[PDB]
């Protein structure tokens, strides 16, 4: 997938009820090599301390037919994510209706730099499998996007590029 | 002797205590003589007050602190060689790694051409080069001690002082030293402590 | 006079807060708007874990040279204390600690209460070693730190740099210390960081007459001031 | 219209509360001071327990004959609610039950929710 | 407490609620509701319990005394000491529906 | 004693009375290795001259029951100290009752830079024996402890500390 | 080295 346009979806599908995560995105915007090279994890690069909240936006690019649930779950920083749904509803969570809303935004604030495991997870879980009406496909799916606030920080340059 | 002395305290200060040039490292580097040169061409420090026990001790007196830090570069070269060594006067570069970034490993490495980390041109000869870097610290003061470890189953970074000499294909080989002199300035300390002895030090 | 003190469930007596020392002379605050930052989030559970925790009483003998705690480490099994010292990942808190020490008056000896910031130890390489918990450790006279350096090379007379206090025996029998959140930063991981060490070493040693008791108690009563953690707060977005 | 509710750390989406059902049009309410007692002694945690959980989906099929949940029962293993409801001896509580169900414009069905008291089972 | 004057020490007198087995150990005693009495400051210790009531027609919950220090006595002074207890209700207290059940 | 406990313990007994001190301190705090490594030594050892107050503070460590007198006299400089009970007597004294006051507090004024025995003596005798109830021990011991005065004075630093 | 930090965008300039 990587180096693709595939690396970019998270196909959701039809297969039987693991509560696995859909999902587990480390909040390391500058090391992890999800976030890393995302336009945020770039500028975060250039520098060697920051701090500032998250907004994470999941977009459902299934049918306008598609019905269902996610769990959209936060896990803080220093908890292991979750692994099970339960877990997940127990703990910060946002129970997406795909049907009502094509989209679920959460800012997660606790993010700073990570040094020079930890930040926390943004996971989803299937609450519900997802429901079609007829042959429509059961197999969408979701993007994903990340943004600093208007609070984020930045200080200390440290271009590090060289060949 | 006996003297009749009137009520002063300035110089028992925190800043009149500490804020007192001192030499905090002696680095020392040979001219890109491609001779017999290894590890030689290129010199690195790593800023630290617990390599000299004046500072060290006058500032575990406290648990924590902050402070600037004037360093005052002091070079003093030589040709290492009985040989009638001719040479056009050098330029030094003295290179300040911020906190966290990366360490020269080689003369040529690409650390020293980087932007980020600010670099001193030094002509051989001149006053002395001089830079003031600020609290540099992560935390909200320097810690001198640190009940605590990095993970559950002390230490706080300056920076990195990196020098070498710029001039390339040197005929003889020229040995130079650079006293690194530092100068603490608006010291604020915290949480007083007793002295050490002069034992482990 | 007896003043009897209630903090939630938890209930003691004092003979007197007479002499109650505060460190630096700033009690336990939260953290203050200045120094805060509503993307940078605490909570203050400072309800119901904030209350005192008497920990297991120790013996003062004539062969004792010295005891210590930890903190917040201390605490890391007591009750609502040690369930969010471990729920959350960042959190401050001031103490109070009592030191009380019930003694005839044919008993003789003093200690010395010290609490020390950044109570770094040493023959301290070691997290169990250097954390013993509610227990703690203790000193000897030649791991357990040195009596007269603290463990850090460090001749106790000078102790009295620190927040501290005297029991003497023949004067008050209990000390109190009031301790506010001291670190380098204004929060911190608790489990990973210890802000505070308490440290009682008898300066003069016990002694008393012929078949009293020969080993009184020492007790340790902390009850955590202004907690304060992180930090579960998500802004959903329509 | 689409209301996303949030109780505590815990957020759903209602498509409407159009017609949202009050048992016998009592809402719910703490124990009153007209039959309560300062020496029988109640406390309220209704802070953090008080917030939506959200049971494992069952799912309807054309066999399927029913379901049934009993209270305060089903959350007994629900994070503070369950705690409380184990530490403490006695408790009361209301509920608001949203049973919510996913189906198409082409299915086709209709469910009966009931909510008993005392609702005792029997083979 | 019915010891001498010179004696001193701390006793923990723990209530445990309905429902609630009794606490075994000090620091499950302390973690819970308790009252650190001071022997040598206070010689009584009083501790009113809320939730009684009918039993049908074990529970009602504990108060337990445990030893938080061992007891201090200055000289030959003896080391055997006693405690008593009484107990009543409040004013608060009811009852209803006599029940006479006394025979031979 | 020393570099342990016991180098901070002034041992009072019962034995015969001989008029030679408890204790007969020199009131050289930069030099004079009992006062040298105090905290107000270790600060002083830093300046080449200073000028000001030290209050000593004798604190007994006894028993409540135990009674007694002690004689704490202050030679001032220049007068080597006194032998007996009744030289410290006619200078300059306080009668310490032990049974009613726990401590003793003497604020010795004259203390300036030794150059770069001199400075005064805190000396302390038996006025009477201690007095003991019954098999109660009669071996106690008195600490001491010095400060600097808010007065006190220090100058032109001198930092003289290498391996 | 988890500190909390207020906004500053200065160096982002």
């Amino acid at each position: 997938k990587k180096n693709t346009m595939e690396m970019y979806r998270v196909r959701l599908s039809d297969k039987p009820h693991t509560d696995d995560p859909i999902l587990c995105l480390s909040l390391s915007p500058a090391s992890d090599p999800r976030l890393s090279h995302t336009m945020l994890g770039e500028i975060l690069n250039y520098y060697t301390h920051w701090a500032g909240s998250l907004k994470f936006t999941f977009l459902f690019c299934g049918s306008m037919m598609a019905t269902g649930k996610l769990l959209v779950s936060y896990a803080p920083p220093g908890a292991d994510p979750p692994k099970k749904r339960k877990e997940a509803m127990l703990g910060t969570h946002v129970i997406w209706d795909i049907g009502l809303q094509s989209s679920c935004t959460m800012v997660v604030p606790w993010i700073s730099n990570t040094t020079y495991t930890e930040g926390g997870y943004i996971s989803v879980f299937y609450q519900t499998r997802i429901v079609v009406p007829l042959s429509t496909p059961r197999e969408m799916d979701i993007l994903g996007f990340v943004s600093a606030c208007n609070d984020f920080s930045v200080r200390l340059l440290r271009d590090t590029t060289h060949i | 002797r006996h003297v009749v002395q009137h009520r002063s305290r300035s110089e028992s200060s925190i800043e009149s205590f500490f804020a007192r040039g001192a030499c905090v490292t002696i680095m020392t580097v040979d001219n890109p003589a491609s001779t017999t040169n290894k590890d030689k061409l290129f010199a690195v420090w790593k800023i630290t007050y617990k390599d000299t026990v004046q500072l060290r001790r006058k500032l575990e007196f406290f648990t924590y602190s902050r402070f600037d830090m004037e360093l005052t570069f002091v070079v003093t070269a030589n040709f290492t060689e009985t040989n009638n060594g001719h040479a056009l006067n050098q330029v030094y570069q003295i290179m300040y790694v911020p906190p966290g970034a990366p360490v020269p490993e080689k003369w040529d490495d690409y650390t020293w051409q980087t932007s980020s980390n600010p670099s001193i041109f030094y002509t051989y000869g001149t006053a002395p080069a001089r830079i003031s870097v600020p609290y540099v610290g992560i935390s909200n003061a320097y810690s001198h001690f640190y009940d605590g470890f990095s993970k559950v189953p002390s230490l706080n970074d300056f920076g990195i002082l990196a020098v070498r000499v710029v001039n390339d294909h040197n005929p003889t080989k020229v040995t130079s030293k650079i006293r690194v002199y530092l100068k603490p300035k608006h010291i604020r300390v915290w949480c007083p402590r007793p002295p050490r002895a002069v034992a482990y030090y | 006079r007896v003043l009897q003190l209630t903090l939630g469930n938890s209930t003691i007596t004092t003979q007197e807060a007479a002499n109650s020392v505060v460190a630096y002379g700033r009690w336990p605050e939260y953290l203050r708007d200045s120094e805060a930052n509503p993307v940078d989030q605490p909570t203050e559970p400072d309800v119901a874990a904030c209350r005192f925790y008497t920990l297991d009483t120790v013996s003062w003998t004539k062969e004792s040279r010295g005891w210590w705690w930890k903190l917040p480490d201390a605490l890391r099994d007591m009750g609502l204390f040690g369930q969010n010292m471990y729920y959350h990942y960042l959190g401050r808190s001031g103490y109070t600690v009592h030191v009380q020490c019930n003694a005839s008056k044919f008993h003789q000896g003093a200690l010395g209460v010290f609490a020390v910031p950044e109570m770094c130890l040493a023959g301290h390489t070691s997290y169990q070693n250097a954390n013993p918990g509610e227990k703690g450790g203790t000193f000897t006279g030649t791991f357990c730190p040195v009596d007269y350096l603290l463990g850090n090379g460090t001749l106790l007379g000078n102790a009295f740099v620190f927040p501290h206090q005297i029991i003497n025996l023949r004067t008050n029998n209990c000390a109190t210390l009031v301790l506010p959140y001291v670190n380098s930063l204004s929060i911190d991981s608790m489990v990973k960081h210890n802000n505070w060490g308490i440290a009682i070493l008898p300066l003069a040693p016990l002694n008393f007459a012929s078949e009293s008791s020969p080993e009184i108690p020492i007790t340790l009563t902390i009850a955590p001031m202004c907690c304060e953690f992180n930090g579960l707060r998500n802004i959903t977005l329509p």
